[PDB]
């Protein structure tokens, strides 16, 4: 174990948001498909 | 530079005081003389005859023209198989001297285009500027005001967002400039950006030599070997350095000098300075016994008083930018407003 | 007595473990360098609110301005303001003119953003984590009278120890407040420090610091790094005239000059 | 899955609540649910009147508010979390049959004379 | 300020200041200077043991 510590290193940010906004876009249509529901009444 | 120029001069500070202490202590007079160079002084082999000889503070003591080497002379095993030692007086270790969106944008349209609709929404159903500065004061804070309320909640939990990862942005990824001492695998490998570097002909040097374990150190150490320390100072002030091996409390006042200068977290090769003394003398016994009577007592509490003891959020980071952007824009709308002077 | 009676009476050859150094042992021995470094010790347990100022005065004097070209936000206009500083949704007065619209949108996101900050500046003093030191060192004002505080406080050292020959070399009254303080056992000041019977300890440094580092918890704190101390080294103490000095010496430099040590 | 479904719940209680509210002491019997889930939010979309209104949209207020500190803490739960894709899984990969199979047509080999 | 600070140091219970649940190896310095709280052993007559 010595010499593995020796010759072996044992290793181991930015924004991105795309599955919320994905769900921001899917739940907007959602929300864009009701109100096409309720145009006709 | 200049060959021979040597003048009297004043030298204070800690070693002078020490030796006064000693003449106040003792029962005899000095002269104080400086050496010829910046170096303590390495064993090397002059060119003839196949010798290793030595230089600098060594290479003048056993020359006989000094007496006492009154400096912080590094306590090693090769030193003190030729002369004799004395107690040491500092003691210190090592240390690395170091320096220390497009989304909103997106967004922005995005409720430009439900702002847009939401209006043909009111057209469309059985008043324009109203529901204007309506949706003014909805995007920053009957089948319309669903899709506003929705969109309430979509603008509380897209903020909820940015708070939460602008909070990502400035506590956990901070770039590490710190080196954390030896144990950096970047300067176990090195290259042409971590500038590590050390005093030419130091007995540094001689202690990494021995360990032969990090002989790439020694390879990469030579490519950048500085005369003096305050050479390695000036080009670190410069931003010409990255990382310098010395000893703990030099590094310290320095950093009680200027702020900006940082050690590094290490305390490894925790060793002591002395006195560079010759052999066998009645300048020994004496000596020792000063030197430990200074230790007893509150002098060295003293000397740390003289230079040793003594020293020499914000929210300011990325929002003096937005408060500026924030002043520019009232000014530039300053000049719409005057179109609504002109208007009505 | 002890090793110094062992060994200055020439019963044995020379001492190895651990001892203290001072001038009357230097005298009577020759001790060897020192090698490990363990002193004494003692155990215990503006412009931006400026500037917001300034800018909130120009946001209500342009409101103000504006709300004299175009129905009480004359002298009114610092609640509305200040309370949409703190975003907080209070009731104040329906907004109706346009520079004061979206104005006051652009400083209400300003706020935003400065309380957001302001959440920033509260976990940075959360993430950095106090360590209050009430004892600097030797040189304390606890150190001169505990009459001075109304809790008179206690601290006491070993019996029969060269700390107490170190104190009454540079205070005598020290030893004199001590004499009412004294105790016996190490394990036995540990648990009256851990139980509350001993507020601090006199002690060397390196055996507090290994005794702190194997703690339950850590709950005794030490002081410093023997900053206001003694901070003297050990050495390896052999007669007057043994030709083995500089042997063990050569092997100590070795040991040290390695990383081994 | 089932917060929404209790919160919807305790949504048309409080509008029965305050549709008992009109019917003891005014347009705001089914705009409960508007004003409500405006001021869950903390909108300021142009006012509560009635007593047991103010004390009830105050405890549902406050109890906004530590839903809002709860979503932070699942925010910054989320932000601890930092994972990695894999594309193979090893030796049974579905990429060591073709690469045709897959748009991309990717390649892997060894070491020349080697025990691989 | 009152209900900044109640999110901050909520934030703070709950986020950091997590019992140490894992030992993380041999190297606990806990288990070097074991007490009756720590129970751990193994198999009695075990290669583990030897
Ligand atoms: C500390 O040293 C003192 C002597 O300076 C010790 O006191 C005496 O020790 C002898 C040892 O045989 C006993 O017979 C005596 O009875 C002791 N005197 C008294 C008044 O009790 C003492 O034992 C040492 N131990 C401590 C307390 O550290
Ligand atoms: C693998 O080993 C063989 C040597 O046995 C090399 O392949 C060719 O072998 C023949 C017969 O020895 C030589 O005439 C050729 O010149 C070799 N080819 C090359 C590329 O030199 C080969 O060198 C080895 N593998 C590689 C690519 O290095
Ligand atoms: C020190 O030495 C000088 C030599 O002349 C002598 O005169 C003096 O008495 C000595 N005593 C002191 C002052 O230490
Ligand atoms: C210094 O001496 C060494 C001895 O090996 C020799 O190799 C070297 O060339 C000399 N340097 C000079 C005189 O340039
Ligand atoms: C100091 O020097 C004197 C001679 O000048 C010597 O007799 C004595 O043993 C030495 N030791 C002391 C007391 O420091």
């Amino acid at each position: 174990e010595e010499l593995e510590t020796l010759w072996l290193t044992g290793i181991c940010s930015s924004q991105l948001d795309i599955d919320n906004m994905a769900g921001v876009f899917y739940m907007l249509a959602a929300a864009m498909a009701l109100s096409l529901i309720t145009f006709i009444w | 530079g200049s060959p021979r120029h040597t003048v009297p001069q004043c030298c204070y500070g800690f070693c002078i005081d020490l030796l006064i202490k000693l003449a106040r202590t003792m029962n005899f007079t000095y002269e104080v003389h400086l050496v010829a160079d910046g170096k303590f002084g390495t064993q090397e082999r002059v060119n003839n005859s196949n010798k290793k000889e030595w230089n600098g503070m060594m290479g003048e003591l056993l020359s006989g023209q000094a007496d006492m080497i009154v400096a912080p002379l590094t306590i090693n095993n090769e030193r003190a198989q030729y002369i004799e030692f004395s107690k040491p007086f500092k003691y210190q270790g090592l240390t690395i001297l170091v320096k220390k969106s497009t989304l909103w944008l997106l967004v922005g349209l995005s409720v430009h285009v439900v702002a847009v609709m939401l209006y043909l929404l009111d057209r469309f159903s059985p008043t324009l500027s109203s529901a204007m500065w309506f949706s003014w004061g909805v995007l920053l804070n009957f089948s319309a005001r669903i899709l506003g309320m929705v969109w309430a909640g979509f603008a509380m939990i897209i903020v909820a967002s940015y708070t939460a990862n602008l909070a990502a942005f400035l506590v956990l990824d901070r770039p590490e400039e710190r080196i954390t001492g030896i144990n950096d695998p970047r300067l176990r490998n090195p290259s042409d950006k971590f500038i590590y570097a050390t005093v030419k002909q130091s007995s540094v040097d001689i202690y990494f030599r021995r360990q032969v374990e990090l002989s790439t150190m020694y390879r990469h150490m030579e490519k950048h070997n500085y005369e003096s320390a305050a050479e390695a100072i000036q080009a670190v002030r410069d931003n010409k350095l990255h990382a310098f091996i010395w000893d703990s409390a030099v590094l310290e006042f320095e950093a009680s000098q200027k702020c900006d200068l940082v050690t590094t977290g290490e305390l490894f090769f925790r060793s002591g300075f002395g006195i560079g003394m010759r052999k066998d003398s009645p300048w020994k016994q004496n000596v020792s016994l000063s030197i430990l009577k200074s230790h007893e007592n509150g002098f060295m509490e003293d000397l740390d008083k003289t230079w040793v003891r003594y020293q020499e959020t914000l929210t300011f980071e990325n929002m003096a930018g937005v408060f500026m952007l924030v002043a520019g824009g009232i000014v530039a709308g300053i000049f719409l407003i005057f179109i609504e002077i002109a208007y009505k | 007595n002890g090793m110094i009676g062992e060994v200055v009476y020439q019963r044995a050859v020379m001492a190895v473990g651990s001892l203290t150094i001072n001038e009357e042992r230097s005298e009577v021995v020759d001790f060897s360098v020192p090698f490990v470094e363990t002193g004494i010790s003692v155990m215990v347990s503006a412009s931006v609110w400026v500037m917001m100022f300034v800018m909130l005065l120009i946001v209500s004097a342009i409101a103000v301005f504006v709300f004299e070209y175009f129905s009480f936000t004359i002298g009114k206009a610092i609640w509305l303001l200040w309370g949409l500083v703190f975003n907080n949704s209070v009731p104040v007065q329906n907004p109706k003119g346009t520079t004061s619209k979206i104005m006051v949108s652009v400083w209400a996101f300003f706020a935003v953003i400065f309380l957001a900050s302001y959440t920033a500046n509260l976990a940075a003093f959360m993430i950095q984590e106090e360590f209050v030191d009430q004892v600097t060192g030797l040189s304390d004002k606890k150190f001169q009278r505990p009459h001075d505080y109304s809790p008179p406080f206690r601290f006491g050292t070993v019996p029969n120890g060269s700390t107490e020959r170190n104190i009454r070399n540079n205070y005598p009254y020290m030893h004199q407040y001590m004499t009412r303080f004294n105790q016996r056992g190490v394990e036995d000041a540990l648990v009256s420090l851990k139980t509350g019977k001993l507020d601090a300890f006199i002690y060397d440094a390196a055996v507090l610091n290994y005794k702190a580092g194997r703690d339950e918890g850590c709950k005794l704190v030490t002081i410093g790094s023997g900053y206001i101390f003694a901070t003297t080294g050990y050495g390896i103490a052999l007669q007057k005239g043994s030709p083995w000095k500089r042997q063990i010496d050569l092997a100590l430099l070795q040991f040290v000059g390695d990383g081994e040590m």
